[PDB]
């Protein structure tokens, strides 16, 4: 029995704290009622199922997200998109580069019958 | 600083703490004064004139209710209300004015930091792990069929029946008059009530049980009185609760509980009736009779579409379903946002209690 | 400066000193008076009418429990309560109310200088030398599966069964009736219990054992009754305890002890089940039947995943696993800081138990 | 990000700020300065009395505007202004004195190494991949048609309409009154702003939509308030923004947006009209309504030469077209030469803005 | 005839029945499963080995769940950014090889999101083989904003083996890898302040912890407890040029439309085994808070059962009456072929 | 919409918007240029009807070509698409530019190495700079051939159709690029987690950096990259150094990035910002860049339509 005592004492300081344990889903939440972790869980579950059953019929169309600028417009496929957008911005900035470079002076306009002396 | 859960019934207060598997405290809901100020619960029961500040589920006496609550906090649970969020319960179809008073009292009179009020039958459903079903809640003072879909009670389909526990006790005293046993006084009624709770059950077929009682007897049972005297009881065992299926038994014109359940479901939107049939939950002391489950099962089967899914849920703890529901709910991290705080009350006043919900 | 250990059961009190190998005192957990105050334990055996202050593992009679505790201190152990830190044990899922009342009586009536309460099953697990494992405690009134992870009992997965030892004695009395052996009286029940503990065992394959009883018999055994007469007992030897695996033997509708064990383990986190399977520890007088280990190992391996390591630990002294466990704990250096002190109680009340003992 | 250019879009309602090259502004907050009833943006929203230092797209409170920029640098973007060339936006027809003042403060107060000032509308155009078109810019405080040729806004052709988003919110509040809903408080004005934003839309054919509404229902929508109440909204959904097309709805004498669009095109050189009609770009939050582009299509359709090419460009990012346009411009190799440097500023002074920003 | 649910991870298959509280079965994804315990068909979340994968599923139906596939509609999970290719093939196999009556493919992250009771937010899913930031809006993953990190649970174990090497504890073998993984799971945690926690180890020690090996002897571990998971915030620890998971979350949000950012910051949900460290929640916030616009509401949400968030999400979804019409039916598949999965699963 | 990348050794085909070419299969093309118009039309017909299984009149079709492709090839390929196959629209794009696009960039310098030709292509804002483009005929098939030659030492002989396939396979399965070839040689001869075949693993692709291994006095791929850079305007060079992307099957060797990083480091001024881009899918970077571009809305206006072709002729391609 002197020995049963030592293993124990080394194993009781090997222990994580319950906070940590419910923190790891091993413990149920202390403070919830201990009989009725089942129904408590059931209930939280339903609660969620219900939210889902609703937020689902309310599900928008891909279209609509893109209308809001949530998703990129509009093809191609999940993975391509990421880069494709980089390319969209790239191709355009460049398309703009010379456009501004070769920008008529004010004189060009005035003589082209636009704007006053 | 743990939250308090207080279920005010017509007959019994049930009180305790969030977290807890059952109400720490349970006492009669009565205020007495000499026939020194006022005696509350059992103090009054032991010269005194008695009032029930809750009738058929509803607070009808505010000053006495106030006195009930003070006893609950300070004498039964022994807590300072300022330090405790408090969840109260209410009856189905409680007028909005009550819950506002009830709130104002808690905040200005008890200076609770936060509080909540929930519907009795709803909590009972919750304690069955469901958000949808139809509750038969029957306490001491009232019975309700309360359909609930998604945590919303369906008020247009709620059935109330003034027949409940006390009425059953009183009727048992009258049918005990048949064997010529005399019960009237304070003391005497308590005995009858104990007999009810210990010996009564629900006959699966009442008329068969009657044609049989008029015959054999595994039926008859004995009971010892305090002074040592022993008594014997027969068909009174199942005739007493039969009143719930035949209210004509106490001269009530109303339909029986199976019928009111059906009618309640039928007052619901047709789409959800399947789900109601499949989730008939019972709660409250008056649902505690052995065999009630199976008798209801039978009665409901007799009334519904013949191929309908019918399930009766009668948790063994249904004696305290309401309260337990409270305890679970007040315990949830998700619920903590839903307390009405003192600050909220101050800026918004009592009307704020109606808001939020699940 | 010397701890004491008291393990309070439905049937028996186990009590002694910390660092003891075994409880100095084991006596029946009962209080009696004529059918000169009150008679506790074996005093009541010497005519009288009885109460068991603990039913199914939980304290239900505080008055009489107090007389139990007094007897333990003054008659059995013969100490001055005031001078000994005292470790108490409790049933799993003991109502928060109970731990508190127990704490309170300890400090206020018996003036213990310090105390603590742990959960029976965890003690047994410790006497097994583990902090993680699922225990099966079967005593006289109640049987539990209690998973425990790193010291902590897992409340959601706890299983309770109202079948236990007392039931089994009673059953043996009834089945000895078949061979026409007459057993009913107080004296007779004791005889039967003796036979139970001395002669009964768990058949590794029941149907086969039955069909073997029916044939040969290395199986039949003789037993000399205290009056000099000799009887012979056969399949009753294993039929009696078989009831634990088939509660239907006494018409109880619950599943058997292996089923409950399986279900209890399946109620726990999937990542720790492996660890529960392999550390299944037995305790209590009622797990004392020979070969129950073996039976259990088979049943469980049948039910679990085939790759699953199953191991039953059943230490020989599991009769007192709980007590011994307590003796070990009480004796820990690391534990001395964890007693609840008189000072701490005065300042925080009975509720301190909840923060210190878990 | 050591020397990355910054882009700051100063709208009447919202400041849009970030770093050149990003798709989206780093930060968007309200354009306000507060003192007790100084704090900036969302800081001020959370007790205070506020100013909006930008009215109808034009800076009107210079001291407070500086505090807006300081917050942008140090609280929102968190940078050293001396390390960063900074692009600003301004409204069409910003008077020359404002341009100079704005320049001076950037260089003298914040010691920016470089800066540039661009037109809200032109940047929007740029972001769409155009240097020639007519923009309709409608934010919170003001609405403009801006015809633009090769990046040059045409001052003689510009239309300003003081009706904008703010005004639409206000009017919605007003008409909600008809269902008898009061929305009055600053906080309520927010809610309505939200309602506007979520559920309003522009009818294709207003008269038809009215006559339709009375019949069908796709129309009526319900909306849940902060306080748990549900309101219901109908033709207000589309009568709100109809205002843009019929400013008489709020008593304004101006012709609608379609008409000012048409009229602005007509104040541009005849030969460039085809190009304008075919490049009608919408920008600014208020251009967000579902249906708006189609309605403009059909209204300009009915206004133009029956033979003209009609195109409405309404990008999903149009809320921030202005800022994105800024991001892309500052990021161009060609633009690098176009920055005003501190050296240039020291040698010429504030008026350098006129010859450098055009 | 209950619907079936299967989360295919790089490391583990999680499988069970719709309506169960968690998976009936979990086993390693290797060739099958626990047979190989007494090739990995999934790498970095992607099925790359179709034949072994088919064996994986086969094991699942027949050895693990013990069900006839034709009798049970089946939901699978997929990684974010899964190639259209994968979706189709995975569909074909189910209907053509396993003859399922109906099936669906849902993204792992989204199932986790639903499980938390949201349909919008930004998930951090990190299992054994890959880590992602997945912003999702009403169930729609936002593909341009999805962030991928190859460092995951497996790597962390391996790095723990390497740094325990410094203490001169030798872990090298198959079975030693397993010990170290348990040590990781049991003793590791995330430092709120790494530099400080280092400075602390070197001084005090409530820090050091002890662990008893199978052979009886005890080892003692200190800074390795927090240095292991620190890799997630400092991938240069294992020589990766990547920014840490805090950083990727920031970058991910910033790639989404500015109008939903506040909702994302406020709904940052964690899922998968590698998010299981004590302290991780709190650290993330610290770090996210330091990066973001300072008025921003940041909430990190980490449900305790997040190890299985994904599976659970699946269990639930399939359990919904709303969902029964959303299954791809055998009939429908016959009528449209495997490309039906892109019109039905999104 | 359809994307067809005609390489010398592998035809890559599929649908714009997909991850990867839906079909990859096996010469009508020599060193990236269509040389056999008979077999070219057979391979195209095969692509539509046997491989992708589409009716060509219903699909806009984007094609690829080598850098510096004779403008007449583009015209004949335009002619064949509109007249033989009756496509409603089409486009022709530069292999290397597409690869850079697939990395999301429009400025950089690309090293494209497939089965039959290798190029260095500097690209500034979408435009390949023809004056700085480098061509080397050493590529994938040729590395297979040299592995057949060095496997001669171990005394294994491979010559036939079937046998060259085994060697191509071995090349793709076990070859890698040494960071320090001489240290790698000195080490193989010593230790060996090397042997699986030994030093041939890295000697085979070493040929890219030392063309003398198959008898060329040509500059290695690092040098030609540098030479290409030095043929560009000085003010655009830092951009090219910072964006060196590799594409084509023959750049698929583990460690190739790491080696090139070392070699280019040795060529530039020592303060220069250097980045080598090596995506895991660079085998199809060209096709993927095409899938991308054809999927862009901005590009839909940029197709050559059947109508535009009918009115303007094959030369409309320029
Ligand atoms: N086992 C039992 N069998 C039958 N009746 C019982 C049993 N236990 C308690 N009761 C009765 O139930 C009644 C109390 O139930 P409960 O506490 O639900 O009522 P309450 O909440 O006070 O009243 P109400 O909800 O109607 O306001 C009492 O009349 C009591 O006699
Ligand atoms: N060798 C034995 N074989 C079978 N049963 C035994 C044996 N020894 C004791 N028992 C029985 O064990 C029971 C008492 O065990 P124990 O002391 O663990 O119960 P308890 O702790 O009093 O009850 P509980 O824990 O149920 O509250 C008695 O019924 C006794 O007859
Ligand atoms: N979805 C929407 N539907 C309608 N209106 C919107 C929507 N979103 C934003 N708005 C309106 O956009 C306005 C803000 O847009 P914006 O940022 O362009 O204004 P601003 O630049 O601050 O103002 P201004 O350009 O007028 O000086 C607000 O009135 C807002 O209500
Ligand atoms: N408590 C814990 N602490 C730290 N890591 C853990 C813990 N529990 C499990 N893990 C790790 O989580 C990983 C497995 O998680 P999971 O089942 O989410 O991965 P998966 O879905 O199979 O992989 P992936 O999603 O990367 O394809 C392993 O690396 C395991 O060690
Ligand atoms: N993993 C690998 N390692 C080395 N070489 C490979 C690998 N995979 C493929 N290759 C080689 O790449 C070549 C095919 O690649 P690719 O399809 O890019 O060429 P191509 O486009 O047909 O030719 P080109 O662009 O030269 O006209 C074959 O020689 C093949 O052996
Ligand atoms: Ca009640
Ligand atoms: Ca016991
Ligand atoms: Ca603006
Ligand atoms: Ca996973
Ligand atoms: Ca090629």
């Amino acid at each position: 029995l002197s020995e049963r005592k030592n293993v124990l004492q080394l194993k009781l300081q090997q222990r994580r704290t319950r906070e940590e344990l419910v923190s790891q889903g091993i413990m149920p939440p202390l403070k919830s009622p201990a009989a009725f972790h089942e129904q408590r869980r059931s209930l939280e579950r339903a609660r969620t199922e219900d939210y889902l059953k609703r937020k689902i019929r309310s599900r928008p169309e891909r279209a609509e997200l893109v209308r809001m600028h949530i998703l990129e417009e509009t093809s191609a496929e999940p993975s391509l998109q990421a880069k494709q957008l980089k390319l969209k911005r790239a191709r355009l900035a460049d398309d703009l580069n010379e456009k501004i470079a070769q920008r008529p002076g004010p004189m060009e306009l005035v003589e082209k019958n636009i704007l006053p002396v | 600083t743990t939250a308090l859960v207080c279920d005010n019934g017509s007959g019994l207060v049930k009180a305790g703490f969030a977290g807890d598997d059952a109400p720490r405290a349970v006492f009669p809901s009565i205020v007495g004064r000499p026939r020194k100020d006022s005696y509350v619960g059992d103090e009054a029961q032991s010269i005194l004139t008695l009032k029930y500040p809750i009738e058929h589920g509803i607070i009808t006496n505010w000053d006495d209710m106030e006195k009930i609550w003070h006893h609950t906090f300070y004498n039964e649970l022994r807590v300072a209300p300022e330090e405790h969020p408090t969840l109260l319960t209410e009856a189905p179809l409680n007028p909005k004015a009550n819950r506002e008073k009830m709130t104002q009292i808690m905040f200005e009179t008890f200076n609770v930091p936060a509080m909540y009020v929930a519907i009795q039958a709803v909590l009972s459903l919750y304690a069955s792990g469901r958000t949808t079903g139809i509750v038969l809640d029957s306490g001491d003072g009232v019975t309700h069929n309360v359909p609930i879909y998604e945590g919303y009670a369906l008020p247009h389909a709620i059935m109330r029946l003034d027949l409940a526990g006390r009425d059953l006790t009183d009727y048992l005293m009258k049918i005990l008059t048949e064997r010529g046993y005399s019960f009237v006084t304070t003391a005497e009624r308590e005995i009858v009530r104990d007999i009810k709770e210990k010996l009564c059950y629900v006959a699966l077929d009442f008329e068969n049980e009657m044609a049989t009682a008029a015959s054999s007897s595994s039926l008859e049972k004995s009971y010892e009185l305090p002074d040592g005297q022993v008594i014997t009881i027969g068909n009174e065992r199942f005739r007493c609760p039969e009143t719930l299926f035949q209210p004509s038994f106490i001269g009530m014109e109303s339909a029986g509980i199976h019928e009111t359940t059906y009618n309640s479901i039928m007052k619901c939107d047709i789409d959800i009736r399947k789900d109601l049939y499949a989730n008939n939950v019972m709660s409250g002391g008056t649902t505690m009779y052995p065999g009630i489950a199976d008798r209801m099962q039978k009665e409901i089967t007799a009334l519904a579409p013949s191929t309908m899914k019918i399930k009766i849920i009668a948790p063994p703890e249904r004696k305290y379903s309401v309260w337990i529901g409270g305890s679970i709910l007040a315990s949830l991290s998700t619920f903590q946002q839903m307390w009405i705080t003192k600050q909220e009350y101050d800026e918004a006043g009592p009307s704020i209690v109606h808001r939020k919900c699940f």
